[PDB]
């Protein structure tokens, strides 16, 4: 057993929930963490969210960017600045927004200005690996 | 058209007569039929039927308050003899508002079946319309989290107050 | 007392009345508002901080306020103000950053050269992990490597009832390696600088959320308390008029009689 | 209302009534004379008629109208003693009698009492008002329309009428704006005959749960504007949609008003009243919708209204 | 007494112990003097409309007295609390140094021409001496006056 | 026993009695001995000792004021011949406190040592309790969100208030 | 007030004393009577009587109550003049003089002054008053009981009453309905003899002192009466939660007040009372409840009282 927590800013939807597995987009890939996982912090990334319920079926959500933490005890917390159900997600906009991405990329060559543009460019291409 | 300006001063140079004539006084000095001498005179005026030629004579007295007093003797008096009252004020004058007639406190009885077709139209709108301004009137600036629909009725009075 | 005054207090009392009335709805709307979206925010923090508690953080060897602009919210802004003022003194650097208007002028003139950075517009539109995060990109882009932190706020409890209190923030990412840390493995060094930035964000966040649902309340409180105070002196005033509006009528009368019985 | 309350009593109790108009506007006694022939009380024609008019105009001395209210109290008294009905007798205004009296007493050379009022004021109050109640051979029941003046009920005039006053009847405004007619204030107007004893048991608590599910609905009425209409619960959602049913069979229709309205006139049993608010709040008519009740007779004729098409 | 002899005037010019009070001298009452002549068929369309516009800030000012002096000041708005401020400069300016008065005041007496007056008023009412406190406006003749004490209350 | 109902309406009769007989109308136009009216009928209720034959009058005198109003002239005057009011407010009996009296405010002076004992055993800690719940407990609306040694005496006052 | 200070003054005194009822209650003699004779200062066995009494109540007509105050002060006259010691004069009440006079004044033919009071009130009172006085023959202290109508303190009557007096102690409604007894309104109340130079400037500067945090509280009494506590400076929060303090601290259980308060009466030292409002006024108590300082006798049992509650 171990108590999972997870919710954004506007909504909740675990709070010390029995689950037995959670996937995590994080920085390092993807990590994996089991009912009696080791103590390791790491930071989110945009990307898809497996959450592993106790009756065979599971939910899966969509993540911009936030923090996950596993502890010395079993219990596991995941929060995001803006997750969103893969229902409510449109496929078209998302290929316009990608487009319009790699656009400025090429056409601005201050160093702040391009990552703030290939960031962009990384949440649009997450947003096809789903939908 | 017949008007009286004013009531309040005949009221004092009927009550000289009568203090000086020796007759009882009563409230502010004031004589029994001091009522009676304005019940009189205003119930005079009249719209005859076409029996009688069906002629009119309208009448518009004028009454002198002290710092708004309404409730004074030679007023109520005056109120309740009449058909109805305009009521100005010395805040609504200074603020801007000019004729300074409250909206509030005025009415007459006939109106509605004393005005035009064409203004009927559009006058209960507006006693409606501002009658839903007054009572809001004092958050007309103290309102930025307030309701579309207050806000409506505020921007709705503000210009109507205007146009009057 | 003179019907001229009695009257001109009577027409300012029932605007008072009025005036504290709509300001206990305002204030009622945005309670209920941020009440709900108290609701997540509170499961948020709770997630935000649960390592922290859960593994002993130390220092070894900044003042956070959190209320809003607009004031009458009775004491919200003067109960934060009393905790920040008693760590002024108490502690060692301190440097002070307050959010909302109400912090840079109830503990301003005290403190006047002890400010890093003020926030306005608090309190006017709901808060959000946006004004939470403007929040932290200020800080971090300052030059003040802070070894140690602390936020103080109004936690919500009830529609009247609330608590000033305090969250040590551990923010400093050479405090963030302690021999308590020792547990944890698979961290790199410059990913405490991305989650340490972030759990930053979530509890500015958390206190702001908690803290507008704190002050709305007991402002609705405040203007419910002030516009029946209001209604109880309309009532005493107006039956008080009555009193000299009869008796100046009766008196002006005897004043009369008695020169008539004398001739 | 004093119209249909004239017809209604000549209808369901046998007994006239008659209108003593102390300070009566000349123009307000043609306008109210002709609206009285128009529909229906007074019969120019026939023997049909169900009121006495008696004018105390405001152009006659104060003589005339300090005892113009005895000249439709006699008026009155007749029908009470002669014929044994339970008569019905308007005073408008009582303030203008009392300020006629005033007036007389101000005039014969009395020292004036407090507020400038006649010294006599108790018992030229009580003299008249003292000759209006239920006799042996029959019954006279008066309504007085009451002028307060600078709106203070402590004022000797209205001080000294409620001390004579059994029940009161506001009409205002903003229950006339808001469609409701006879334009009655349910929680402003009561009656000291309110009272398990007098009326009955039944009469009471019906009555009473009317008047708290109305001030219970004016009690969450800033937390329907503010706050959001699907956050109350069960209990608060259910009272305020069954209190909003409650001030709409308030309504009803008047037979006086056919002439204007075109619509039938009602007049509703005392027993059909009771039986019929006590449904509503008990719930029977939780599934039907709020128009039915508007403007209807009986609660039967609301359900009939609330099949209409659909 | 007094209020009967109202009705018998041109022009009035009324006096209150409570602005006498807060040294306002003249105390003259800016709502209760009344004049046939304040027509602007006779003193200018100009002259009318600055009076007129003189009256209203202070008595939107008056209204607003009670409500600040209980729930502070900050409740007002950037354009509310900017009237409060201009028209307890406009009630200041009003006050003006009698030739009479030297014994009083303290002041050499001044004698202010007509239209030095009005445009007087007219900058403040536009808002061009926000920047000024109040007590630059007291007891004052001609408004560069008011400039010039501003100056000297400085340093 | 003899109960008074009222002398407010007796005084009013005797006032009308001493302005028609021209007697100096003073304060509310009551004559100078209206007091005296109800000084010497009063006093006429009495406890006699036990020579005199151990017989008592017990007066209840009525008064109704206007809006509350105890300062006023008649009822001041019979506060200063009683041993003891009873008060009724219209903001407790209008909310459905039958009998409305005043704790708060009625007092009954030589009334004490004429109580039974059994009365006081169980009424002197009761007003000991009734003032601890009036001890400012208008606050009311939190249910649960309070103290702990205050709560029990909003819990007590209440009910101490139903069955009364 | 009168019977605690008849206890405290007059039961230890070693001159004589004369009580004067005017035109107050019957049993408010049959109970004074009864006490004394228990107390023994008045004696019915022997004469080693004390106390001189003299009555004209409410039940006496205009005439007796008129001269009644003047019977009692003469037989005081005597034992300050004739035998030249300390007389305690007691008067209750000394309003029913001059209301004695309004009710004969009418009908002697004068012309009625202010409220309809007699013209001579002015002198009527002077040269009754100036009688009641202490000489160079010998000491009158004189206690007068002032009843004010209608809660007027601008009444012709007790406005007069003033003119003759050297200490005023003045009982307010809104005081005693705040539950505070003695009743004695802390700012109104005067004294000649409030003075350094006789009380001492140890006295005189804790006096002025209590005096200025009590005129401080009430002049921001207008503002927390619709803001409340909450929105103060944090200077003045302190005025306030001290000046309550003391508002309670002057409160005090009275012997005679006993026997239905159920708390034991209580007389305070005067070195007590001013190291007491001392040390409130210096901080020393800012950490006590304010209720601990109500209905107690020297400051050293608001100590006890706070320890109680634990």
């Amino acid at each position: 057993q171990m108590s999972f927590t997870f919710a954004s800013p506007t909504q909740v939807f675990f709070n010390s929930a029995n689950v037995r597995q959670v996937d995590v987009p994080t920085q390092t890939g993807a990590f994996g963490i089991l009912a009696a996982h080791v103590p390791t912090l790491q930071v989110l990334r945009p990307g898809l969210v497996v959450v592993h319920a106790e009756d065979g079926t599971t939910s899966k959500y969509f993540v911009s960017s936030g923090s996950v933490t596993v502890n010395a005890d079993s219990s596991v917390q995941l929060l995001a600045e803006e997750a969103v159900t893969l229902d409510m997600l449109d496929l078209g906009a998302a290929k316009a927004n990608l487009e319009k991405a790699q656009s400025e990329l090429l056409g601005a060559a201050d160093e702040a200005t391009r990552a703030e543009i290939q960031i962009r460019i990384e949440a649009n291409e997450a947003l096809v690996k789903a939908l | 058209l017949i008007i009286y300006d004013d009531l309040s001063k005949q009221a004092v140079a009927y009550r000289q007569m009568s203090l000086l004539l020796r007759r009882p006084p009563g409230r502010e000095a004031y004589p029994g039929d001091v009522f009676y001498l304005h019940s009189r005179l205003l119930e005079r005026a009249a719209k005859m039927n076409d029996a009688f030629g069906g002629g009119s004579l309208t009448a518009l007295p004028v009454i002198e308050t002290q710092a708004g007093d309404v409730s004074a003797y030679i007023p109520t008096n005056v109120i309740s003899i009449t058909d109805g009252q305009i009521f100005l004020e010395t805040e609504l004058f200074y603020k801007g508002i000019r004729p300074a007639i409250n909206v509030g406190l005025s009415v007459s009885r006939v109106g509605s079946a004393a005005q035009t077709r064409a203004m009927k139209q559009v006058a209960g709108t507006m006693k409606l319309e501002l009658a839903q301004y007054r009572e809001v009137a004092a958050f007309a600036q103290f309102g930025s989290d307030l309701d579309a629909a207050t806000q409506q009725l505020l921007s709705r009075g503000v210009r109507l107050t205007e146009l009057l | 007392a003179t019907l001229k005054d009695i009257t001109r207090r009577l027409k300012s009392i029932k605007n008072i009345q009025k005036i504290t009335k709509s300001m206990k709805m305002v204030a009622a709307a945005k309670y209920a508002r941020a009440e709900r979206e108290l609701k997540p925010a509170r499961v948020y923090g709770v997630g935000s901080l649960a390592l922290y508690e859960k593994a002993d953080i130390k220092t070894p060897e900044l003042i956070i306020g959190v209320s809003s602009d607009r004031g009458l919210c009775g004491a919200i802004h003067s109960s934060v103000a009393k905790q920040m003022k008693s760590e002024a003194a108490n502690l060692k650097e301190v440097k002070i950053i307050g959010v909302g208007d109400k912090i840079r002028s109830i503990l301003h003139r005290t403190h006047s050269d002890q400010f890093l950075v003020t926030f306005k517009e608090v309190g006017r539109r709901p808060p959000t992990f946006g004004d939470a995060s403007v929040i932290a990109l200020e800080l971090l882009n300052s030059g003040y490597e802070f070894d140690e932190g602390s936020i103080i706020f109004n936690r919500f409890r009830s529609v009247i009832s609330y608590k000033t209190e305090e969250k040590p923030i551990f923010s400093l990412d050479t405090i963030s390696s302690a021999e308590s840390m020792s547990i944890y493995d698979d961290i790199d060094a410059d990913v405490l600088r991305n989650y340490q930035e972030y759990s930053l964000a979530n509890i500015i966040y958390y206190s702001l959320k908690e803290s507008t649902t704190s002050e709305q309340s007991a402002r609705m409180t405040a203007m419910d308390n002030a516009s029946k105070n209001a209604s109880e002196m309309i009532d005493k005033l107006t039956l008080t008029f009555n009193r000299t509006r009869q008796a100046v009528i009766t008196k002006e009368l005897i004043e009369i009689i008695s020169g008539a019985a004398a001739l | 209302l004093i119209m249909e309350l004239i017809n209604n009593v000549a209808k369901a109790h046998g007994g006239y009534s008659v209108f003593a108009g102390v300070g009566e506007r000349t123009r307000e006694g043609n306008d109210l004379y002709h609206e009285m022939i128009e529909s229906g009380v007074i019969n120019l024609k026939d023997a049909t008629s169900k009121v006495a008019l008696v004018y105390g105009q405001m152009n006659e001395p104060p003589g005339a109208r300090a005892r113009v209210a005895l000249t439709g109290l006699t008026v009155a008294e007749y029908f009470r003693d002669q014929e044994g009905q339970d008569v019905l007798l308007f005073i408008d205004n009582i303030f203008r009698f009392t300020q006629a009296g005033s007036e007389v007493s101000a005039l014969l050379g009395r020292i004036p009492s407090a507020v400038g009022y006649q010294p006599t004021l108790a018992t030229d109050m009580g003299t008249m008002q003292e000759r209006i109640t239920t006799t042996k051979k029959g019954s006279i029941t008066s309504v007085q329309a009451i002028y307060v003046p600078a709106d203070d009920l402590t004022d000797p005039a209205p001080a000294t009428t409620f001390a004579h006053l059994d029940a009161t009847t506001v009409l205002s405004r903003a229950i006339a704006e808001l469609g409701i007619y006879p334009a009655v204030d349910p929680l402003d107007s009561t009656s000291r005959i309110m009272d398990p004893n007098i009326v009955g048991s039944e009469h009471y608590d019906v009555a009473r749960g009317v008047q708290k599910i109305l001030q219970d609905y004016k009690s969450l009425q800033d937390i329907i504007a503010i706050l959001g209409m699907d956050e109350l619960s069960e209990e608060d959602k259910l009272t305020v949609s069954r209190a909003r049913k409650i001030q709409r069979f308030l309504s009803q229709p008047f037979q006086v008003a056919e002439v204007f309205t075109g619509h039938l006139g009602k007049l509703v049993p005392l027993k059909e009243t009771i039986k019929g608010f006590q449904q509503i709040l008990a719930g029977e008519y939780d599934h039907l919708p709020e128009q039915a009740f508007y403007m209807v007779g009986p609660i039967e004729e609301a359900v009939a209204k609330a099949d209409k098409l659909a | 007494a007094p209020a009967t002899t109202f009705a018998h005037l041109d022009a009035t010019t009324v006096l209150s112990r409570a602005i006498a009070e807060l040294g306002i001298y003249p105390a003259v009452d800016p709502l209760d003097s009344t004049s046939r002549i304040m027509d602007p068929n006779i003193v200018g369309s100009e002259h009318y409309d600055v009076a007129r516009g003189v009256q209203k800030i202070l008595q939107d000012y008056k209204s607003l007295q009670d409500i600040i002096a209980i729930l502070g000041m900050d409740e007002l708005s950037e354009e509310d609390k900017l009237t409060v401020s201009r028209a307890r400069k406009i009630q200041r300016f009003l006050s003006q140094p009698f030739q009479v008065a030297e014994v009083f005041t303290g002041h050499l007496g001044k004698l202010v021409p007509l239209k030095e007056t009005i445009k007087g008023f007219q900058q403040i009412l536009a808002g061009e001496y926000d920047h000024l406190p109040e007590q630059a406006f007291y007891m004052v003749g001609p408004i560069e006056e008011a400039v010039a004490k501003a100056d000297k209350l400085a340093e």
